[PDB]
């Protein structure tokens, strides 16, 4: 399916501090084919899917703050691989859309 | 692949030859991507990806009966919307 | 009482022919096994052969083998011993000895001095 | 040598034998007879004793 | 198109604003959609969303104030066919008369939030197959009686997984159409009452999977079509066939119950004619292909051939003579032997211990047959109990215990037999009763460590059903297995090397007519031959199996065990005691006391 | 010289003969007809006594009825107290084959004997508090069979040499000794009377012995085979006997002819043991096929039978009370009956 | 009361009982034999290099023998035999030939083997004085045994070297005479042991041992069942 691992540019906020930093990261997003149904069977597999992440590592950075905070260090966990499949109910949130990926609460991008 | 868009094609089984009860189908746009802090704020059971999703599905349809009694919808307009089933 | 008695002896030319019989009384003879013992001069009691109850089974000495022949007759309750070809060796006392007890093979002591089973005896000259 | 001897005392024994005094079987089986009735009832054997009276139970 | 504070497009109005703390009533009522996304929206008032003619749909989402609800607030719109209150931690309660009657209704979806309760959807009465979808909230603990009653006049779909239910009411599903009832990741829930589909039709499909359900209705499921119990460990057993007579496919937990659907007998097939003759990838556009067998998943594993505990009914009636044979010869054998008044000696001593491990392997045999007829055409209902159960253990404890006490104790005798013979004039190494019982002593310790070993996690009993220590996964399970099977193969070779030294020993052909000899070599080549014809079978595919090397299956291993197993213990009473003068003499004397 | 002595003897013999049937009036069975049955007999043991490591050969019951003296084949000579089953008494013997044995009347001498050609006698009311040896008894050139004590100072003997003999056990010679007898004499019984002694002999004979005058008063000779056993009638005026030949007879000293003879066709084993019950009605005699067989000593019928042993039954006996019957067999087991 | 003489009894019983076992041990430990020939035998040099019954105690491997000879004893041997029923075997000793005393000792011989008693005693057959069977064969026999002439030396013989094939042929009909008496009557319950010997031959001891054992474990054989 039509769905890859590409550059997105993420970014996080301090609530202490007020204030935001940016970096970059691998991520996927694309297409997946999907098919309506003329005939209703519950017992029928509807056809619906979407493309999602399979691995996972971590990163860390330096954060600064402000007055007696300061520096500290962040982390989060990376993707490293895509899957088209079912989306994982469990891990993921399946949702028709969100706030976006890019965001910073103390500045507009 | 430059898969086809959501679109209306036909019904090799239900449609009697001459009288179509067309199908909707097609690609659309669907993405996944972290959760934003702002929005781990509001969720009680915490997930690490959000997925954004679009389902190839019937704007409008007719209802009709063919075949001895099995009903079926002609999908007079067809638009990909919310995934109700994409969960698993 | 138990009684024992031979009969028969006397001179015999040698290569002669003599019979001996001896005749029972006081016990059942068909249960009981019999012999004969003979008692040449300065020596002692010899075996000389022996008959079962039914008569089936016959066993002599080797200077006996085929020149005597026993015999027994339950009806009767006679023994039989016929002699023929004798030999100067052969004179003796023949004795008609009893076995013991009866319904048994065993016959210890017919051959023994002072027996209480054996008759007075003939005497066999050749 | 000893022949003549035992049979000399043979017919010695014989003839002290002899002659004795010998009763009738029928008044001797009377005897036993009498004997065994009189005494029938001292006999553990032939009529079993009370158990408490039995040593042995 | 515009809004004081809102967003829109198209007549679609988003209000991802902190600055809407209240829903403007100023928003058009012939608006398409409303998202009401982060809107800071503390509580949402009665009868907000009532006029709005052209409204399709409504969302509620990412409102972390959001406290409250109130009554009427969706109205009775014709438009409106989609809501979903989505990420609302705080959201606690939601009225009970918030939803009225919406004839159109399709889908609601309330999942992912802090609602105590399910919604109240009894006043919908919608003239659509609507879809519910509650997922994700944890704080529902409980589902009440006739919850789901008039939602709609057609057929629901029923999602109500991933939450915290711990129990169902009675009659909860009464009165509604069910076609998909899916309650999985529910872990809390243990039990459902027979009356939860009391009055009810269907669910077509019903997903229990990961949740503590130990059995399931005993009525309503005949329509039931599509099961999904993976991961429900307390799922031991299934109802009767003749209830799932629509049965279509089932992912089980346990690989025996797939079997349970072991055949094709169901015998009625649907066919319809517009199956008949009147990308993609999906069942090639056809309905009624082949659609009459059952599907279900794991599949049987060869450690699960599902007959019954006794595959075939000949094994049936000869285990109950086979086990009342042993035990009744060995139990008169050790009856006769030590109620005698004559003194026990070694021989005797060792015999009787010889009858009482062939009378364990007699009452292991009897379970056995017993729980066979107990289970009877049944058997995948009592499998996983009986398997994993105490009963298991103590049969497996039995047979092994039984077993090597039985072996070593021949290996006794034996050796007896040649110190006896071979040493028979240095008196001075008489065997006396003490070195017996010492010696019986220590077999009977290696018997029940052999036998407890198992039960400690060494090597489980559970792999097979007649509960014989097949559990090669570890090492240390085929360090024990195997000596366990390797000292049986050596106590045979011992008894054979024995009998040959004793044979060698005896024989004398100066004094000896030949007859004699071939006599005695007849009579220790019966019991060598006995030995071998009990234990080789076994052997062979015990001890290759163990190597990793299976060459036959469970199925032939059963009846192998049930045939040549018990030839020892059968035989012992026989060869040993029996028709022994000895025997025979006390066998008379004691019966002289009870005439 | 010779044939005219045999000529008297057998002259002698045919007027005894003519004498012995002028007095057969009837047969005991006869006159018995009107004598009811003692019906069937049960005995069953009540006593099992072992230690003996061999055969026993021979038992005696005291005077009290309590104390049992066993000799063994072993070379052990063991004294049970039959009420309590525990050994009084264990004397080891100097020769292990011990064929006899016998308890004295007043309950201080114990005597046994065997192919040593020595009987020895034990004092158990010793001073030291242990056996010992009171004196033994030489000049028997045969197989001591049977000994039995007359006082605490006579003992009579019989052994294969085909005579018997008195001893006085001060000056350990022989008083009287004696002779007549052609076979070996093996069992030996004294008259309730202590005056007159039967005995039995290996020639079908059985001669009746005066102790004081040292001759034979009376001969049987009814018999076929060897004579095993003999017993004297309570009453002192009758005398059983066994034989190989398995029949059992009755003997009377006034008539002086067989009066009964016991055999049955299933039987054709020996008889190994005999004595009489305290009235006499009893017949008790073992046999060699591991049982004992209990006759009607009048209507010669058999009562019961013991067969609690699992080999020869080698002696047997019951006490004067006639309380029970203790029976001795090869299998070393003594088995006290009722 | 009576509590104490029940004491002093259960006293005297263990003291008893004590010695008993202790004796038990030795008599268990002994094998006996018995000594059975005629008066020409050599059994007299027997016991020598090896009241009416002499005793020769000795022992081979550290094992107990007890052999008893009867000396003093009449003719008639019928009774005190039985009294040799438990016996763990008979040793036989026969002379060669003076008249036909082989014809008195092989009846003598078939007398012990068909007793009801005995029966289950084997016997150990000592074929003695061969040095002058020997000298009188080199130097008759069929006038006493017509059967020699037309009996032939077995197959399977085992003279030693040198012997002269005459010596040999006496020699086995001698045994097989015997041999026939005990393989004709009787059953498998017990068996006849032949040897040849004479008064100097100190293997006599080691042959009655070998014979012993292996009588020992016949019987151990049949109190098993394998025989
Ligand atoms: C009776 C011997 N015994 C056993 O535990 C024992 N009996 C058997 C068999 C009974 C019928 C055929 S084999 C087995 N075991 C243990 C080991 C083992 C591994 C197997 O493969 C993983 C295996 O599979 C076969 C290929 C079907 C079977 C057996 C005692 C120790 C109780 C004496
Ligand atoms: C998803 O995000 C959460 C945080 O929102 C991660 O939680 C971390 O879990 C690790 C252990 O695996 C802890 O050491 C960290 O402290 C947690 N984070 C925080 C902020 O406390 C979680 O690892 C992420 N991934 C998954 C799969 O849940
Ligand atoms: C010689 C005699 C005493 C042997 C014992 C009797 C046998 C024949 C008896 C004992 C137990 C019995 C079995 C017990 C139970 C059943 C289940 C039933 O659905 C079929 C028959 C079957 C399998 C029986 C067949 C007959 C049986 C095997
Ligand atoms: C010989 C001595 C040991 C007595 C033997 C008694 C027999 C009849 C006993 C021993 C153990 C018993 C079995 C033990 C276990 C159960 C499981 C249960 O669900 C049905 C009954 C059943 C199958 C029992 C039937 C009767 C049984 C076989
Ligand atoms: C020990 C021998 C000599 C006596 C026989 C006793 C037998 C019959 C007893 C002892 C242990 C018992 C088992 C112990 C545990 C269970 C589980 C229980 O829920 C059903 C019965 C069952 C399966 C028993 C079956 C019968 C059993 C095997
Ligand atoms: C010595 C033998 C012959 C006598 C009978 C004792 C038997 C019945 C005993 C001995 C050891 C016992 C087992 C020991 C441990 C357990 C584990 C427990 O979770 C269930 C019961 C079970 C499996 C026991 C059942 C009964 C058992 C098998
Ligand atoms: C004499 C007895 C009591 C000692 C015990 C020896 C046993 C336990 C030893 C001897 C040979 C060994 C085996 C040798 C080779 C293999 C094949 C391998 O793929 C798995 C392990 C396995 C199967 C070993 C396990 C342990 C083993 C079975
Ligand atoms: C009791 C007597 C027969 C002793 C021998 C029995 C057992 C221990 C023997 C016989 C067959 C043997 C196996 C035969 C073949 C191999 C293959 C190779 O990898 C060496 C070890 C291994 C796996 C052996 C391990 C030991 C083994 C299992
Ligand atoms: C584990 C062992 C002790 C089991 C019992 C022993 C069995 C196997 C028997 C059968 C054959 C016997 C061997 C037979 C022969 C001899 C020769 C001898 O000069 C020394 C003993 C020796 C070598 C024996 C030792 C024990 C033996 C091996
Ligand atoms: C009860 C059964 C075992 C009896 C069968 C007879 C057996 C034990 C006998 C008959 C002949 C014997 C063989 C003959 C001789 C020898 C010499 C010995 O130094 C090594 C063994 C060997 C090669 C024997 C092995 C065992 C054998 C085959
Ligand atoms: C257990 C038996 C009866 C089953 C059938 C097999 C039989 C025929 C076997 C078992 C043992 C065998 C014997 C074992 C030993 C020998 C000694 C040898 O020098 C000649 C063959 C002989 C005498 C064998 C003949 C055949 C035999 C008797
Ligand atoms: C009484 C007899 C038959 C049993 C004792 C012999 C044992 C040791 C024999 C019988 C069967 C044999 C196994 C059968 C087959 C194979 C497959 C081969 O690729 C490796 C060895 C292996 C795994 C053998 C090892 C040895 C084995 C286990
Ligand atoms: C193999 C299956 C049928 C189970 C076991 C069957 C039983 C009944 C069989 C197996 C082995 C058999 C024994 C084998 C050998 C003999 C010796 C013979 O002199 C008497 C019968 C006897 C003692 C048999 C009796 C019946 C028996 C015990
Ligand atoms: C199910 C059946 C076959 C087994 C249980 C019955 C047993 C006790 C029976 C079967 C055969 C029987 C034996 C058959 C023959 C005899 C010979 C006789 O002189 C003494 C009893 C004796 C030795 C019997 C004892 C009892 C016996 C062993
Ligand atoms: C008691 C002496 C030995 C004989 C024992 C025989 C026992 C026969 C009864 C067994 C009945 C078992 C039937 C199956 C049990 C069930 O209902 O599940
Ligand atoms: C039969 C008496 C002897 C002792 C038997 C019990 C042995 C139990 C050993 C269990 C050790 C298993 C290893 C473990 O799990 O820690
Ligand atoms: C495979 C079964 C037969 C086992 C053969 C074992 C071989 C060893 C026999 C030992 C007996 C002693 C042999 C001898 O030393 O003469
Ligand atoms: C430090 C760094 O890599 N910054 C880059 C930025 O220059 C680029 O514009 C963006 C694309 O989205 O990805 C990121
Ligand atoms: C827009 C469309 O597809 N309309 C179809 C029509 O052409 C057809 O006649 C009818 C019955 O099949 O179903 C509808
Ligand atoms: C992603 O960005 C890196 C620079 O950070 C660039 O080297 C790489 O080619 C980019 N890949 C894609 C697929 O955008
Ligand atoms: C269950 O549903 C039926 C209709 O199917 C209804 O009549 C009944 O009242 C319901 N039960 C309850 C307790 O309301």
């Amino acid at each position: 399916n039509s769905c890859e691992l590409t550059n997105i540019t993420i970014a996080i906020e301090k609530e202490e501090c007020r204030f935001c930093i940016s970096i970059n990261t691998t991520w996927c997003a694309g297409y997946c084919y999907t098919r309506d149904l003329v005939y209703k069977d519950p017992a029928r597999p509807k056809i619906q899917k979407t493309c999602t992440f399979k691995e996972l590592v971590y990163e860390t950075v330096r954060v600064p703050g402000c007055a007696h905070h300061a520096d500290s260090l962040y982390t989060y966990p990376v993707a490293t691989q895509c899957h088209c499949g079912k989306c994982d109910s469990d891990s993921t949130d399946c949702t028709v859309r969100g706030l976006g990926p890019s965001y910073c609460s103390f500045g507009e991008m | 692949q430059d898969c086809p868009e959501c679109t209306l094609q036909e019904n090799p089984l239900f449609s009697q030859p001459g009288a179509p009860i067309l199908q909707c189908m097609g690609c659309c746009f669907s993405r996944a991507y972290p959760t934003p802090l702002r929005s781990k704020k509001t969720m009680l059971v915490q997930k690490n990806v959000t997925s954004e999703s679009t389902c190839c599905v019937a704007k409008s349809y007719n209802r009709v009966t063919v075949m001895g009694g099995f009903k079926v919808e002609n999908h007079t307009a067809c638009h990909c919307s919310t995934c109700y089933y994409h969960k698993s | 009482q138990v009684q024992l008695q031979e009969s028969g002896g006397g001179l015999v030319q040698p290569g002669g022919s003599l019979r001996l019989s001896c005749a029972a009384s006081g016990f059942t003879f068909s249960n009981y096994k019999m012999n004969w013992v003979r008692q040449a001069p300065g020596k002692g009691l010899e075996w000389v052969s022996d008959i079962s109850q039914s008569g089936a089974s016959i066993s002599y000495t080797g200077s006996v083998k085929g020149r005597f022949t026993i015999s027994r007759d339950n009806a009767k309750n006679t023994l039989y011993l016929q002699m023929n070809s004798l030999k100067p060796e052969d004179t003796a006392v023949y004795y008609c000895a009893r076995c013991p007890a009866p319904f048994t093979r065993d016959c210890f002591d017919v051959t023994s001095t002072t027996y209480a089973y054996r008759g007075q005896g003939t005497q066999v000259t050749v | 040598t000893a022949s003549i001897a035992q049979a000399r005392k043979l017919v010695e024994q014989l003839k002290m034998e002899a002659n004795i005094d010998r009763i009738k079987v029928s008044k001797a089986a009377a005897d036993l007879m009498a004997y065994c009735e009189a005494h029938a009832k001292e006999d553990p054997l032939l009529t079993p004793v009370p158990a408490s009276e039995n040593p042995f139970r | 198109c515009h809004h004081r504070i809102c967003h829109c497009s198209n007549r679609v109005f988003l209000c991802q604003e902190s600055k809407v703390t209240e829903i403007p009533s100023d928003l058009p009522r012939n608006a398409i959609e409303l998202r009401f996304v982060l809107t800071k929206l503390r509580v949402i008032q009665k009868g907000a969303f009532s006029g709005f003619g052209d409204l399709e749909k409504i969302e509620i989402s990412q409102n972390d104030v959001l406290e409250v609800i109130e009554a009427d607030v969706f109205s009775n719109l014709p438009k409106l066919h989609e809501i979903r209150i989505e990420k609302a931690n705080n959201l606690l309660y939601i009225n009970p008369e918030a939803f009225q009657n919406l004839p159109n209704l399709q889908y609601l979806l309330i999942s992912n939030t802090g609602i105590k309760h399910l919604p109240d959807v009894h006043k919908i009465h919608s003239l659509q197959k609507v879809l519910l979808d509650i997922q994700d909230n944890i704080n529902i603990h409980t589902i009440e009686r006739n919850s789901f009653v008039g939602l709609s006049f057609e057929s629901v779909i029923l999602w109500l997984n991933k939450n915290g239910i711990q129990e169902i009411h009675n009659c909860a599903f009464n009165g509604t159409q069910l076609d998909e009832l899916n309650l999985s990741d529910n872990n809390n829930l243990e039990e459902l009452p027979n009356d939860v589909f009391h009055g009810a039709s269907g669910p077509v499909i019903l997903d229990i999977s990961r949740t503590r359900i130990h059995s399931l209705p005993s009525y309503g499921l005949e329509n039931l079509k599509k099961l999904r119990a993976r991961s429900t460990y307390n799922l031991k057993k299934l109802p009767t066939l003749e209830k799932l007579v629509a049965l279509m496919e089932a992912s089980l937990t346990y690989p025996i119950h797939c079997c349970a659907f072991a055949n094709w007998r169901r015998q009625i097939s649907e066919l319809h004619p517009i199956c008949n003759k009147s990308t993609y990838t999906e069942f090639d556009y056809d309905l009624c292909n082949e659609v009459v067998d059952v599907t279900c998943s794991p599949k049987p594993d060869a450690f699960n051939p599902c007959e019954d505990i006794m595959g075939y009914n000949i094994l049936r009636v000869l285990i109950w003579f086979i086990s009342i044979l042993a035990i009744t010869g060995n139990i008169i054998v050790l009856v006769i032997l030590t109620t005698s008044q004559y003194k026990l000696t070694v021989p005797r001593f060792l015999m009787c211990n010889l009858a009482f491990a062939d009378l364990c392997i007699g009452i292991y045999l009897l379970l056995i047959a017993s729980v066979d007829i107990h289970t009877k055409s049944q058997y995948h209902n009592y499998a996983i109990d009986w398997q994993t159960g105490a009963g298991c253990d103590a049969a497996g404890f039995f047979t092994v215990f039984a077993s090597e006490l039985s072996v070593y104790t021949l290996t006794a005798i034996t050796l007896e037999r040649w110190h006896t013979i071979t040493h028979a004039m240095q008196l001075d190494c008489k065997v006396q009763l003490r070195h017996a019982a010492s010696v019986m002593v220590m077999g009977w310790i290696f018997a029940f460590a052999a036998a407890l070993f198992p039960i400690f996690g060494i090597s489980s009993y559970m792999k097979v059903s007649i509960c014989l220590p097949m559990d090669i996964d570890s090492p240390l399970s085929q360090l024990y297995v195997m000596s366990l099977l390797v000292l049986n193969v050596l106590a045979f070779v011992v008894i054979c090397g024995c009998y040959i030294h004793i044979y060698l020993t005896v024989r004398n052909p100066n004094i000896v007519s030949s007859s004699s000899d071939t006599r005695i070599a007849k009579r220790m080549a019966m019991l060598i031959f006995t030995d071998f014809l009990c234990m080789a079978p076994i052997s062979f595919f015990a001890i290759s199996a163990s190597l990793k090397v299976p060459l036959i299956t469970v199925s032939k291993a059963k009846i192998l065990l049930v045939l040549f197993h018990p030839i020892n213990s059968c035989a012992n009473p026989f060869l040993y005691a029996i028709f022994t003068k000895n025997f025979r003499r006390d066998f008379f004397i004691l019966l002289s006391k009870c005439g | 010289e010779l044939d005219q002595l045999r000529q008297e003897a057998e002259q002698l013999k045919n007027q005894i003969r003519d004498a012995r049937k002028a007095c057969a009036d009837a047969t005991l069975s006869q006159i018995t007809n009107n004598i009811d049955p003692v019906g069937r007999i049960q005995m069953r043991t009540r006593r099992t006594l072992r230690g003996h490591l061999a055969k026993i050969y021979a038992m005696h019951w005291g005077t009290d009825s309590r104390l049992l003296v066993s000799a063994s084949q072993d070379g052990k000579l063991i004294i049970w107290d039959s009420y309590t089953t525990n050994k009084v008494h264990a004397i080891p013997l100097r020769s292990s084959w011990v064929m006899t044995c016998a308890y004295a009347p007043s309950g201080n001498y114990v005597a046994c004997g065997g192919l040593d050609n020595i009987c020895s006698i034990y004092n158990l009311k010793t001073r030291e508090g242990n056996v010992r040896v009171s004196r033994e008894l030489a000049g028997h050139t045969g197989y001591l069979s049977c000994c039995r004590f007359l006082d605490d100072n006579q003992i009579v003997t019989s052994s294969g040499d085909t005579t018997c003999a008195l001893w006085d056990i001060e000056t350990g010679q022989q008083t009287t000794t004696f002779t007549g007898h052609t076979g070996d004499v093996m069992s030996l019984s004294l008259a309730p009377d202590t005056r007159l002694f039967v005995s039995g002999a290996c020639d079908a004979s059985a001669k009746l012995w005066d102790v004081r005058e040292g001759m034979c008063r009376q001969t049987f000779t009814g018999h076929e085979s060897d004579i095993n056993a003999i017993c004297f009638f309570p009453n002192g005026n009758a005398f059983a006997t066994g034989s190989d030949d398995a029949t059992c007879r009755l003997f009377d000293l006034r008539a002086d002819q067989e009066l009964m003879t016991y055999s049955h066709d299933n039987i054709i084993c020996g008889i190994t043991s005999v004595s009489f019950s305290k009235s006499g009605r009893l017949l008790l005699a073992g046999y060699d096929d591991f049982n004992c067989n209990v006759w009607d000593a009048l209507k010669a019928d058999r009562a019961g039978v013991l067969a609690g042993h699992d080999n020869r039954v080698s002696c047997l006996g019951v006490t004067d009370d006639g309380m029970a019957v203790a029976t001795g067999s090869w299998d070393s087991f003594l088995k006290i009956w009722n | 009361d009576q509590r104490n003489e029940e004491k002093a009894q259960r006293e005297a019983n263990k003291k008893i009982e004590k010695q008993l076992q202790k004796d038990k041990q030795v008599y268990r430990a002994t094998h006996r034999l018995l000594l059975l020939g005629a008066g020409e035998s050599g059994k007299s040099t027997i016991v020598k290099q090896m009241t009416g019954i002499f005793e020769t105690k000795f022992q081979v491997d550290k094992v107990n023998f007890h052999m008893f000879d009867v000396g003093g004893q009449r003719d008639e041997r019928r009774k005190w035999i039985q009294c040799f029923n438990d016996v763990t075997a008979i040793i036989f000793v026969v002379a060669s030939s003076q008249t036909n005393r082989l014809q008195e000792a092989l009846n003598l011989f078939k007398s012990i083997w068909n007793n009801r008693w005995l029966r289950t005693i084997s016997v150990i057959l000592f074929l003695n004085k061969q040095d002058l069977l020997a000298e009188k064969v080199l130097a008759k026999i069929e006038d006493y045994f017509p059967e020699f002439a037309r009996y032939t030396t077995p197959e399977d013989a085992t003279p030693e070297p040198g012997e002269d094939p005459r010596v040999t042929r006496a020699k086995y009909f001698i045994r097989d005479e015997f041999l026939r008496i005990s393989t004709a009557s009787g059953d498998g319950r017990h068996y006849c042991y032949p040897h040849f010997t004479c008064a100097v031959d100190t293997e006599n001891i080691r042959r009655v041992f070998n014979d012993c054992r292996d009588i020992i474990q016949r019987m151990h054989l049949r109190q098993y069942e394998l025989l």
